[PDB]
RNA sequence: CGCGACCUCAGAUCAGACGUGGCGACCCGCUGAAUUUAAGCAUAUUAGUCAGCGGAGGAAAAGAAACUAACCAGGAUUCCC
RNA sequence: GGCUAAAUACCGGCACGAGACCGAUAGUCAACAAGUACCGUAAGGGAAAGUUGAAAAGAACUUUGAAGAGAGAGUUCAAG
RNA sequence: AGCCUUGAAGCCUAGGGCGCGGGCCCGGGUGGAGCCGCCGCAGGUGCAGAUCUUGGUGGUAGUAGCAAAUAUUCAAACGAGAACUUUGAAGGCCGAAGUGGAGAAGGGUUCCAUGUGAACAGCAGUUGAACAUGGGUCAGUCGGUCCUGAGAGAUGGGCGAGCGCCGUUCCGAAGGGACGGGCGAUGGCCUCCGUUGCCCUCAGCCGAUCGAAAGGGAGUCGGGUUCAGAUCCCCGAAUCCG
RNA sequence: CGACUCUUAGCGGUGGAUCACUCGGCUCGUGCGUCGAUGAAGAACGCAGCUAGCUGCGAGAAUUAAUGUGAAUUGCAGGACACAUUGAUCAUCGACACUUCGAACGCACUUGCGGCCCCGGGUUCCUCCCGGGGCUACGCCUGUCUGAGCGUCGCU
C-alpha cells in the first residue's frame, strides 16, 4: 500500500486530490503523535507520507501540464511557462529559418559559380 | 495468492484549469 | 573625557541591515549601503579591493540557478524530452 | 528593546536557535571530527552587532 | 603503461576517487576473487560481494577454511561483516570484525534474476577475447 | 492570520471558535490560544486530537 | 458653425515584442594620477599606466587602400620572426 | 556609408591532464564546520587549527574517594 | 644484482673511534616504513645577532597585590564539605534628588522552573546573569500603523563622457473624479430598482513619495488569576469606529 | 650532618620541534567557452525521527518524477499492508517543482496601505465581511483605439 507514481497516473484529477487529502490528514494526525509519546514507528513515517504527498502532487502538476502542453500547441502564442527555456540569449536568435534565409543576388551568384571539385596534377 | 503476486493522445478538458476554459467561452 | 567617559553616551545605530546585501552597513539617514550601493540599481564595487570582489562574486553563495545551467550546458540544453522509458 | 520589528525579531530567533550544543551521537558517525559546538555564542561575552 | 590521455595516474586525484566514490561505485570496488569451483563453473574471476554470499577468509588474523555468511556489505568503511568472524568487546559482548572484500573467497554466491544477468555479461565479453587471440 | 487559523480549526476538528489571539515565540513560530464555544468541550475535543 | 483629409503631438493595465542587472581573465570606448628616475627639480619619465565610468563576445576589435612605394614594383585585416 | 570567417588573446567560468614545484610557521588567507571564528558604526580587517590503532578491539569487573583522580584487571605487537 | 618489519627516517646516549676543520663512522636505546653511497644535473641550500617573524619557557615570584563608598554576630537546616547558601533572631546601612517601585535607547533570552558544581564568577560556594534540560511575551480600546515638522526624494525639465547629478513647482496636455441630466446593454426581492458602457454637465489646488514607539491622532476600566504574561487571559461593566 | 647551589647522567614532567605521511596548494598545458523580467548574481528565512555547524534542498524543502544501476543507508532507531517488473541504494538528469528580498515591478519598505477582474464561504440576488486566484513598475519599437492644435488644407 505504498503510493507508487505509476498507480496514479491514469487517475482523475478528483480522485488523486481525494488520494491527497487522505495523506495530508494522515501526516498531520503524524505531527500530533511527534509530540504526544508516538512510538518510533509512528515518527519513521512522516517521512514516509511527506514524500508520499509530494509524490502525489508531482504526478497531479505532470499531468496537468502535459495536458495543457496538448492545448496550447497549435496555438501561435502560448504561456511563457510553456515555451521553451534554453537560455536568454539562446531564445533571443535568428530562428533556424531566418538563418537560412539569402538574398536573391547571393543566390544568383551561387547558382553561377558554384564552388567545384577539382585536382592538379602531382 | 499473497505469494503469487509478489514473485513475478488528445485533450483532456477535465485536466485544463477552469479559468481557461472561461477564455474560450 | 573624549574616551572612556564619552564612550557611554553611544546608543544611537548608524546602521542597520541591507535588503539587498544583507549586511550591517545600510545607513539610516542616508538611505544607502556602504557595502552595496542599495538603493543604487548597480552593485557597488570596486577594484582597489580585490579581497572585497572574492569576498561576494558569483560562486561565493548558492548558485542556485547557474549551477543548473552548467548541468544542462553538457547536453546542449534538450527539452521536452525525457529518457526512452522502461 | 521591547519595541522591535518583525525582521530583527526574527534574526534574533535565528540566532537563539543556532546557540546550542551539537547532538552526542554526532560523535560515533563514522568519519566524524566535530568535538563541541564552536560557533557558540553568549549575550555578554560577544554582541551580534544589531 | 597507461596511454589513455584521459586517465589520471595521479596518486592524490586517485586516492580521492577511491574515498569519495559514491555508493554504486564503492559496490564495483569491494569485489572479491571467486572459489576455484566456481571460477570454472561460471568462467568468471571475481564478482562485486552482495549480503548472502558465502565467503572464507584467506588474509589475516581469521582466515581458515571456515565458510561463513556475509550478514553486512559496510560500504562506507569499505569491509564486510561474516559470520563466526567476531570478537569480544570489554563488557563481554559480540562485535563483528570488518574483512575488507579483497581478502575473501566467495564460495556460493546468492543468485538471483539479476546475478545471473551479471555473471552471463561477464563470461560473454571473456569468451569474445579469447576468440581475440585466437 | 486571526481569521484563517479560524477557519482551519473550524474545518479540520468540526468544532466552532469563540476567538484566536496569536503571538509570535522567541523562537520565531507563532503560537494561537484558540477559544472554543462554550458548547464545546476543549478537554474533550482535546481527547479527540489526541492532544490528551 | 459643421464634416473630412493630412501634419505635429498626446493618453491607455490597448495587441505583440524588446532593454534593464550580474561576471569581467581576455576585448572595445573614455577619463586618468602620483609615488618613481632625472642622484635637487618644473619639461620629460613614471604613463596613456594605477584608480574611476561605460559596452561586449566566445573571442573582441580590425579588415578588403582616399595603402606602401619610387622597385624590373607590391596589393584587405590580424598574429609571429 | 556598410558587412565579413580564419590564423591571435584569455590569472574569471565548466571539465580535464601533467610537474626536477611546496609539504602544515611551507604551499592559496583557507589540507580542517575559512573568507569561518573574531574586531570595527562602517568602508574594511581576518586567524589559529592535520596524524590513536591494522581493526574501536576506546579499558568490563573489583576496590579508595563526594568527585576529579588512583591501585588492580583486561584489549593490542605496542597505551612505553 | 645498494640497505630495510631478523627493523628505515627521526630522536637520546658519563659507549668506541676518525678528520686541522666543516663533519662522519660504528656500539647501545627509543621508533615503526622507508632510506642512503658514487658519477653527473638543479637550487627557495648552511644563522647568534637584524628593538628580526611565529611559538614555547624562565628568573623576577608564591612576589606586587586581592585596602574608595561605617558591619557584622548567634542558632538551626541541607550537605562529603559552610566566614560566604537558606530560614529564624539580633545589630546596622540606603533614608523618598533612595541601595525603593516603573519605563525610553541599548541588550536579546540575560526572564521562569529544575539539575550540576568540570571550566567561569581574580577566596570559597551547597550559590550565580555560568553550564545543562525544559518552559514563558495572548489587545479594536497600550503603541506601531496614519499626519505632517526640520528635512529627504522621484517624474517633467536641465546638465552630464558616463555610473549619474541638479532640481521639488521650476521650460509639464500633470484631474481617471462627481451630484445631476440624456442615451443604450445587462441583471434581481424583474413589481421597479441596481449594475455596467457611452455622451452632456461640474472640479484650483499647484505637487509622487518618505519623514516622529516623547509632536498631532476616535475609543477600556474594576476584580481575579501565573513558576514566569496580563488596561492583552478569565469574571464583570463600558466604549469608538465601520 | 644537613639544607641550599652548581655540573653530569637515569627516570618523570612541560612543550610540540624533528622525521615519515598528504582527499590541500601552486605552476604549466588542453577542450569547451554556458547568466538574467521564462526573474540572474547575491542575500534573508525555513526544511531531517533524533540535527547545532558544514553540506544539500524550497512548504512536493538532507528532496518528487523519470532513466541507468542492481541490495543497501547506517551514529541510533524504525520499516509504513518499504524493498527484486510492487526495485534498497547510488548515479544520471531531459519531466514537474522552485518561500522572502534582490535589475525587483501596484505604491512604500513598517511583513504598512491600496485598486481592477474572477472564484469560493459567510446570508439571502446586490451590498458587506472573510479566503483564494490573476492583474496593476520605467523606457522603448510595430500596430490598434481614443483625442488635441487661432498647424496646412478641402467641402460646406
Ligand atoms: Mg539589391
Ligand atoms: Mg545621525
Ligand atoms: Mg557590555
Ligand atoms: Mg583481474
Ligand atoms: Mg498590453
Ligand atoms: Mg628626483
Ligand atoms: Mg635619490
Ligand atoms: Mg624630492
Ligand atoms: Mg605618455
Ligand atoms: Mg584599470
Ligand atoms: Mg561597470
Ligand atoms: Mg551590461
Ligand atoms: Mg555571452
Ligand atoms: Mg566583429
Ligand atoms: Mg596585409
Ligand atoms: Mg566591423
Ligand atoms: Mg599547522
Ligand atoms: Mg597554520
Ligand atoms: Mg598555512
Ligand atoms: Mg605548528
Ligand atoms: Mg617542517
Ligand atoms: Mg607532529
Ligand atoms: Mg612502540
Ligand atoms: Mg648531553
Ligand atoms: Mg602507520
Ligand atoms: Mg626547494
Ligand atoms: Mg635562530
Ligand atoms: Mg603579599
Ligand atoms: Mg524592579
Ligand atoms: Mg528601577
Ligand atoms: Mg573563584
Ligand atoms: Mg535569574
Ligand atoms: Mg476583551
Ligand atoms: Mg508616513
Ligand atoms: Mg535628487
Ligand atoms: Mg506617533
Ligand atoms: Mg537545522
Ligand atoms: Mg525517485
Ligand atoms: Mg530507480
Ligand atoms: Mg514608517
Ligand atoms: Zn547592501
Amino acid at each position: 500500500a505504498k503510493i507508487k507514481a505509476r498507480d496514479l497516473r491514469g487517475k482523475k484529477k478528483e480522485e488523486l486530490l481525494k488520494q491527497l487529502d487522505d495523506l495530508k490528514v494522515e501526516l498531520s494526525q503524524l505531527r500530533v503523535a511527534k509530540v504526544t509519546g508516538g512510538a518510533a514507528s509512528k515518527l519513521s513515517k512522516i517521512r514516509v507520507v511527506r514524500k508520499s504527498i509530494a509524490r502525489v502532487l508531482t504526478v497531479i502538476n505532470q499531468t496537468q501540464k502535459e495536458n495543457l502542453r496538448k492545448f496550447y500547441k497549435g496555438k501561435k502564442y502560448k504561456p511563457l511557462d510553456l515555451r521553451p527555456k534554453k537560455t536568454r540569449a539562446m531564445r533571443r536568435r535568428l530562428n533556424k529559418h531566418e538563418e537560412s534565409l539569402k538574398t536573391k543576388k547571393q543566390q544568383r551568384k551561387e547558382r553561377l559559380y558554384p564552388l567545384r571539385k577539382y585536382a592538379v596534377k602531382a | 495468492e499473497s505469494r503469487k503476486r509478489k514473485r513475478p493522445n488528445d485533450v483532456d478538458m477535465s485536466w485544463i484549469p477552469q479559468e481557461t476554459l472561461n477564455q474560450i467561452n | 573625557t573624549k574616551g572612556t567617559s564619552s564612550f557611554g553616551k553611544r546608543r544611537n545605530k548608524t546602521h542597520t541591515l541591507c535588503r539587498r546585501c544583507g549586511s550591517k552597513a545600510y545607513h539610516l539617514q542616508k538611505s544607502t549601503c556602504g557595502k552595496c550601493g542599495y538603493p543604487a540599481k548597480r552593485k557597488r564595487k570596486y577594484n582597489w579591493s580585490a579581497k572585497a570582489k572574492r569576498r561576494n562574486t558569483t560562486g561565493t553563495g548558492r548558485m542556485r540557478h547557474l549551477k543548473i545551467v552548467y548541468r544542462r550546458f553538457r547536453h546542449g540544453f534538450r527539452e521536452g524530452t525525457t529518457p526512452k522509458p522502461k | 528593546s521591547s519595541h522591535k520589528t518583525f525582521r530583527i525579531k526574527r534574526f534574533l530567533a535565528k540566532k537563539q536557535k543556532q546557540n546550542r550544543p551539537i547532538p552526542q551521537w554526532i560523535w560515533m558517525k563514522t568519519g566524524n571530527k566535530i568535538r563541541y559546538n564552536s560557533k557558540r555564542r553568549h549575550w555578554r561575552r560577544t554582541k551580534l552587532g544589531l | 603503461m597507461k596511454f589513455n590521455p584521459f586517465v589520471t595516474s595521479d596518486r592524490s586525484k586517485n586516492r580521492k576517487r577511491h574515498f569519495n566514490a559514491p555508493s554504486h561505485i564503492r559496490r564495483k570496488i569491494m569485489s572479491s576473487p571467486l572459489s576455484k569451483e566456481l571460477r570454472q563453473k561460471y568462467n568468471v574471476r571475481s564478482m562485486p560481494i552482495r549480503k548472502d554470499d558465502e565467503v572464507q577468509v584467506v588474509r589475516g588474523h581469521y582466515k581458515g577454511q571456515q565458510i561463513g555468511k556475509v550478514v553486512q556489505v559496510y560500504r562506507k568503511k569499505y569491509v564486510i561483516y561474516i559470520e563466526r568472524v567476531q570478537r569480544e568487546k570489554a563488557n563481554g559482548t559480540t562485535v563483528h570484525v570488518g574483512i575488507h572484500p579483497s581478502k575473501v573467497v566467495i564460495t556460493r554466491l546468492k543468485l538471483d534474476k539479476d546475478r545471473k544477468k551479471i555473471l552471463e555479461r561477464k563470461a560473454k565479453s571473456r569468451q569474445v577475447g579469447k576468440e581475440k587471440g585466437k | 492570520n486571526k481569521h484563517q487559523i479560524k477557519q482551519a480549526v473550524k474545518k479540520l476538528y468540526d468544532i466552532d471558535v469563540a476567538k484566536v489571539n496569536t503571538l509570535i515565540r522567541p523562537d520565531g513560530e507563532k503560537k494561537a490560544y484558540v477559544r472554543l464555544a462554550p458548547d464545546y468541550d476543549a478537554l474533550d475535543v482535546a481527547n479527540k486530537i489526541g492532544i490528551i
